[PDB]
């Protein structure tokens, strides 16, 4: 819930930071916006450029929407466009604008039984209708400045969709507004709990939400805003940090390397563990991580196991290999993972005090309590300040445990079990020569 | 009782169109498609339109179909003599697991 | 030559069974799905049955014979059946054998890994079932 | 030319969308934009602020077209750039200058031979050097309003410019409006048909455009925009799906698994096969897709024949191997391919009958005409609602041709033959040892 | 220091270009940018509305700062982030305010120790609370026009921060105009060469700065800008460009080919070589490369041996293997290098004469003097007009000096060594049969 | 001469709440945490505070700390008869390379 | 029952040595950093002395005994050892030997990889050193 | 016909500049570098002006040359009696393959 | 010490074919480009033919010697050729060996893959040469 450890592994050069919870997107919920429009001295010439900027735009959207809808074909707003197929069809848009007479928001119910939530964020035609085109002719400047201020919302919304292609992320305010978002997200169909975390968290809202042009028919203009749903909740997280694990004999290019693959967040999802690689689709509030399940990789409850004995038959724990021992840090989420390798100068430095520390050759660890900064060789890291727990679990480095001569040095991909069979077929090569002569 | 319901009966003189309604609830004609059929008496149904509005090889164009909402329709212009049969709508129906059909609309040509 | 022919009609007792065949020339039968229509006396068409295409792994019945009758195929004799158990007056029709286009709209049939209704093309010309 | 159909292959877990045509970006075309400058109460004060923002406007473009032209380094935008250092020189600005008094667009041939589109999206010159400038004095205040509208595309182009260091992508409705944009299209020298094709998709024509800032010399304000020359148009194209396909022995670790590497968009381009392995690089408008081709590998017309025959001996199609039979799911235009492997639970549903199919060990494919979502395991998929038909090819699974026992498991761009005679070397090394004894 | 010089390399495919000078970011420096705020006819509805937008941006970013701060977990922001939970203590902002009262800019010394250069850019409470307060009643409209200029950076700056989690990259004017960021630079504890570096190179510094959101308290709207420190300035670079060597062997299918994967920048820094793989990270000014150290790998000085001899034991030069002979191109910094294998048409032409050059099977390089385009089967590429000397290095192509039967065809991340032993073990595999019988 | 600088007596009656000060510089007290320890006569110094404001297992809720700036305070509410001690405020120093203590409060209880 | 446990008090000569000890039981010794603090007659709390966890790598020690004073530890004897050199009468002061955190709050020490100070929870009852 | 088209003579006394024209079109001199060349009689010519403006070694500072869009010209200031020659311009040319040359100026020193 | 030295000069008949040479020395021959270059009795300079650098697989002419005249390089005997053939009255000139600096501008020679036109550096004394 709170109260982050973390377990830096001697014997693997990994560290584990537990103690997150989790809010992971497992589906979309499809809500559908709204613009309605008007059909239709320099004082006057102001209201001149001003609607020529309105009809332009309309005309803009109106080109766009010439079937559109796709982008990035991972089929992500494939659930938006679907609605938005739908709402091109007789009078399924007449429902929504039925609806949203006299109001800023309503349910409907599309003939698909689809309930959407609608809101109508601008009207443009209860303004030039009833305002505007009561008066070539005369006027007073303060409704030249009360026209522009209303246009303005539909000329950036257009300014978004054409440079996007009609499909923006994250969405931005001209979208939808906070409070809109916010009203929003407190009728669609999810638990006090999750409308409790999506409130707190509209930002993260926003980067993991679509904005989908529709439709410019019967004077509403419509688009389709694709809200996450977090079908899982304050689930444990974790984080896996890796470094390259290697041996130090003192000549270089004699010493062999290891790294850990598997990097990334974990977070339990219904007896399962889910798996996001890409750092980038998980976003950390400080003890809450919002993750997207399009890019996960749902994996069994013993692939933990990588981490208190990789060496175990039940989960075959990945590794990458090399020969090249370079000088590298990793800064964790309350410290830092430092592989110092043959001659480089590694050290770890406190903003007032210089030097505290000199690390030796091999893989270590340095929480952040009391360090600013580390530096290798050339490059200068700078470490989170979070606070937690620091544990440092003693064990024997694996690279100690395989013999050089049989060791793979160029896998990728490999695992713990991969490099031991390719490690027997190679002893099986000097073997049957060992026993000829 | 003839979950897809239409009108009974149906009377036109030749070349009129006739228009035959079906409507239906979201679950069966808003969902999916709807397809029509045209049965002379004493012979079996024969497939009239696909897909709300398309024709079969072989149906003359002046049978047109077409979909709105929950509800749907089809439109038999240039009426003509041997149009005289029962026309039913159907569609899939997702309540059920299965097709229904329309109560079916007895059309009588003068 | 697409034809459908069908074979099995006759009066039956209350509680007994009774089968019904459909043989396809003229198309590969394997490749569309089948239905059972029939049509009670004075009455409109009542959907039956349906079975999938070249497995019969979906098969779908209506309420009115949920639980007593079954569909089935056989690919290798281009011929569909109809197991009626527990017939009841209410089950007096004529039983009309269709093809679902499954797809074959003028071109070819589709395969969408489970039943999809495509509609009612081609039709057998009926046969007469009593319970009595 | 529209028809969209898919054919999904058994044998090799993979689907082929075809029926697309082709819009392939093979040259571009670099137009000068160009927006001339005036070197020079609370109404004054407004209008000392509003000229403060212009004036600093222009200097700070002043210091951003200090020898900086280049963006990624993958000379994309060499063409425009070579453009703007002809703009340097002596009297070639002024040609531009000349040719657009007294109107918006021009065509000009500098001093290279090269012909340039021309246009002056807007003139400040002719505003403040004779509406602004002929008034410390006083005012009326609908001059301070008419002033701030024409400045503003001024400061929002400095905006961008500023941002993205003078070369922006794609390109901004304040770059160049639709009106603008439509313009310059209908006078680029090209077909009739590649005018009405890039003039009903502006949108895509933005995401494939480049705008450079150039050169402010002798009052005038030009940058560069590179618009997209599509060369290749209306040839068949056709998107490759590939999903693992693993055997399905009951004990957990004792599969073998295989998957095609080749996926992404395949277009035909004169005689041979353009393939665009990053579907980033390509726009789909429901049945044309626009590709660049700096991010295309040249192929045979024989590649196809991994289609169709995945064994012949023309071509060496690609694969990976593993040993990791995870559960997962592609969604294809006009369906989803879902590879269900192990104890997992693999389902199609549709939104108002819940589950209609639950999927058996292997890899299998189903349509998107009655199915709205696919789960495999925690994750929900949801599918495009394309319209098109959709073919399963029955065959064996390829992975049942294969011993586990000599099987690579880590392969990574390994490839038909490249595995095979990796398998007989493996077995050559039992065989030796086979007549020894 | 200029002088850009190039040299292609016939033996290995491959071209270096010479005499750039370096700006790497070692460090950074964190600056705090203050708003002060106010805590509080048609004429007044205006006012109504413009102080309806006020007071809503002051909520969103009060709902925004609720322990936010964190992005990518590359911890970038680390440095920043820490200085933004000091911020959070009892009277940390109060010195800020102090320090700018009567004040644009000032420098303040945190109760850590840490000296902060600190910015007001924009007075709302000297505004508000002494202009706009003292007025529901009546007033003249030219303060409305001011009220909205004043209010507008506000509401651009909770734009941005809304749709990007608070954290913003790179830095806009409306974050830090040119002339707070050139006054920043002016006082930042830094080189007078640093200073003319980076005040001459503004864009840039944008594109490697970030600015955070922190905290709104006591009145004030804080945010953190993260500056870099280019600690290392004036050694030399240099970039490698890469391209495939096949063999040319007549029949389809029968060549071996080989790449070099060592490419991107190359600078100089503290006896050992910082090198830039991804391309992405380094800007060029056209002799000057920015580059940031947190994706660099530091290696030693004798790296560049694998420009001058391939095999030298000294270093292990990285290549990657295969079989496929595909035609292909690269743009360099002075011209282009162009692989040309098998039946494929490869040209390279000037825009006023046409093909002037056409390539055989082989790998080739030409400058950029005379040179517009090359074609390479269906690809065209444009060269840059960069101007330098470019130099060729005749040598053996080193494909050739490898048996095509026991080359190993898939290797990804392979060396020479590798290769050679990969080679050996494979040569005694035949040779224990060549003396059984 | 004792680098963190704190009163040399405190005095109070019962029920009162004393507050005991304790000034540094920003490279011990405004960089680090505060920690604070009580000292009755003839025994050994008890661990009171830690982190600023943190009770250890077993210490009343009436002792409180805070830290402001680059100084620190203790406050003893309801004050208790055996209260009567020596406090010390302590801390880590960067410019040294060690803790470094107050001069001590004798806290006389009336 | 944490407990720490004192001996090697006395008087002793200028310019000589003498060695104390601190003898830990009741908690796992080898995971805490070690402190030695010592009282002036009539004077105030000083820090003398901390010794970093399980090994010791850092270990600080103030100006005041800066060059003279040395800081030990035998993880296996349980026990922490101050090396005082070159008595002087400023030194005369009650030495206490103390416990630092290192991270148990009530739940279990960390290991940061440098010396962090946590406090002075667990204390000796304190030994007498005297110079004359 | 000297597809660069210069001044046939040119005259000048010391200390003068005297300047020499050379007209191109897009395809010769627009498109491409501009070198100069000076012929003493009865001499081969000499390398004067390289890529517009640049003196080769040994190439007085009072020769200097210059190109503006499609035309160029070169400067001699300073003039000196042995100045007296002709004086070619050359340029690639892209609408042939070759160099052209232009018709020479016979400059004359007083 | 710089030098280009030529020889062949003579009188031929219309329609007869005749050869010239220029043999370099004092620098790398083989890493220049080289010109032709005649000038007509009282005429103006015209520019003949080039080769390119090292291998002189680029090879330009004038259309005034197109199909009549060739242009041919020994890298061995640092020596350049002209092939004139088919010799007519408008050909009679004093012709000129050029090297192009093919980048040498006081520095070094570069290599393009093409033929540049970097100027013409060092010229020859010329050689006479008359048709009649």
């Amino acid at each position: 819930g709170q109260n982050i450890t973390e377990e830096f592994y001697q014997s693997t050069c990994s560290a584990v930071s537990k103690g997150y919870l989790s809010a992971l997107r497992t589906g979309w919920y499809t809500s559908v916006i709204t613009i309605e429009l008007s059909n239709i001295d320099a004082k006057v010439k102001l209201i001149k450029q001003e609607l020529d900027k309105y009809k332009n735009a309309v005309t803009e959207l109106q080109l766009l929407m010439q079937s559109t809808p796709a982008t990035g074909s991972g089929s992500a707003i494939a659930s938006g466009v679907a609605v938005c197929k739908v709402l091109h069809l007789e009078g399924e848009v007449n429902k929504i604008k039925s609806a949203l007479l006299s109001t800023n928001k309503a349910v409907v119910s599309l003939s698909n039984g689809v309930s959407v939530l609608t809101f109508k964020v601008l009207d443009l035609k209860n303004y030039i209708d009833k305002q505007l085109l009561p008066i070539c002719s005369i006027s007073n400047i303060e409704t030249v400045i009360e026209f522009q201020q209303k246009n303005n919302r539909l000329l950036e919304i257009t300014r978004e969709f054409s440079v996007n292609a009609g499909v923006t992320t994250p969405v931005s305010t001209y979208m939808l507004t906070n409070s809109e978002l916010l009203s929003l997200i407190n009728d669609m169909p999810i638990t006090n709990d999750q409308k409790k975390l999506m409130s707190n968290n509209v930002q993260i809202v926003r980067q993991q939400s679509y904005s989908i042009m529709c439709i410019i028919k019967e004077e509403v203009l419509a688009y389709v805003v694709q809200l996450p749903l977090y079908g899982v909740i304050d689930t444990p997280c974790w984080k896996l940090h890796t470094s390259p694990l290697c041996t130090t004999n003192t000549k270089e290019g004699s010493n062999i390397c290891l790294t850990r693959t598997d990097r990334g967040w974990y977070c339990d999802n219904a007896g399962s563990v889910s798996f996001f690689p890409q750092a980038e689709t998980c976003k950390v509030q400080s003890n809450r991580v919002f993750c997207d399940t399009m890019n996960s990789l749902t994996l069994p409850s013993e692939v933990n196991l990588c981490n208190v004995d990789i060496f175990n038959p039940k989960y075959d724990c990945k590794i990458m290999t090399s020969k090249t021992d370079v000088s590298s840090s990793v800064i964790t989420s309350l410290g830092a993972i430092v592989s110092c390798y043959g001659k480089t100068k590694c050290t770890a430095s406190n903003k007032n005090r210089g030097i505290i520390k000199t690390f030796s050759n091999g893989c270590d660890y340095v929480s952040n309590k009391g360090v600013d900064t580390v530096s290798v060789g050339n490059t200068l890291y700078y470490v989170n300040k979070q606070e937690g727990k620091s544990l440092y679990v003693k064990g024997e480095p694996i690279i100690n445990f395989y013999d050089p001569l049989v060791f793979p040095s160029d896998e990728f991909d490999a695992s713990i079990s991969q490099v031991n069979e390719k490690i027997n077929q190679s002893l099986a090569f000097i073997r049957k020569s060992d026993e000829l002569l | 009782q003839a979950v897809l319901t239409q009108p009974p009966s149906a009377s036109g003189t030749p070349g009129q169109r006739v228009t035959i309604s079906c409507s239906g609830s979201s679950l069966n004609i808003g969902s999916n498609y709807v397809y029509w059929y045209q049965q002379l008496p004493g012979t079996a149904p024969k497939f009239l339109i696909y897909k709300n509005n398309q024709r079969p090889s072989g149906v003359p164009d002046r049978f047109s179909g077409s979909k709105s909402g929950t509800s749907a329709s089809l439109a038999i212009s240039g009426l003509r003599s041997e149009d005289e049969a029962d026309y039913y709508c159907a569609a899939w129906d997702d309540s059920l697991s299965g097709v229904v059909f329309g109560g079916g609309t007895k059309l009588t040509v003068l | 030559q697409v034809q459908l022919v069908q074979s099995g009609g006759g009066v039956v007792q209350p509680g007994r069974s009774l089968r019904l065949s459909c043989a396809a020339s003229g198309f590969s039968f394997t490749n569309y799905g089948m239905h059972w229509v029939r049509q009670a006396p004075g009455k409109g068409l009542e959907w039956v049955a349906v079975i999938s295409y070249d497995d019969g792994s979906d098969k779908y019945y209506a309420d009115s014979v949920k639980g007593r009758f079954t569909i089935s195929r056989d690919n290798s004799k281009n011929t569909l059946y109809l197991q009626m158990n527990s017939l009841r007056a209410e089950d007096t029709a004529v039983y009309y054998c269709v093809r679902d286009p499954t797809g074959d709209y003028g071109d070819f049939p589709e395969q969408d890994g489970y039943y999809y209704y495509y509609g009612m093309d081609v039709w057998g010309q009926g046969t007469t079932v009593t319970v009595s």
